[PDB]
């Protein structure tokens, strides 16, 4: 095909809420809100990634919501854009 | 958020 995901096996849903298995306690928003707009734990901090285009978001603030950032920081990914 |  003519786009490719970055992380293939962070396709599924399924396996990017399974990443959030030790997300950190002081993290506020959901695991499940993160998963739905493509985004998966990379272990470190609070610093998240998306299976499809490969950008990070960290340092999450009060009011911010998943696809909101995804997409101001990262407008141009095919999951944003398939939406 | 903050974009890497
Ligand atoms: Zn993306």
């Amino acid at each position: 095909g003519t786009i490719y995901p970055r992380n293939p096996a962070m396709y599924s849903e399924e396996a990017r809420l399974k990443s959030f298995q030790n997300w950190p306690d002081y993290a506020h928003l959901t695991p499940r809100e993160l998963a739905s707009a493509g985004l998966y734990y990379t272990g470190i901090g609070d610093q998240v990634q998306c299976f499809a285009c490969g950008g990070k978001l960290k340092n999450w603030e009060p009011g911010d919501r998943a696809w909101s950032e995804h997409r101001r920081h990262f407008p141009n990914c095919f999951f944003v854009l398939g939406r | 958020a903050v974009p890497i």
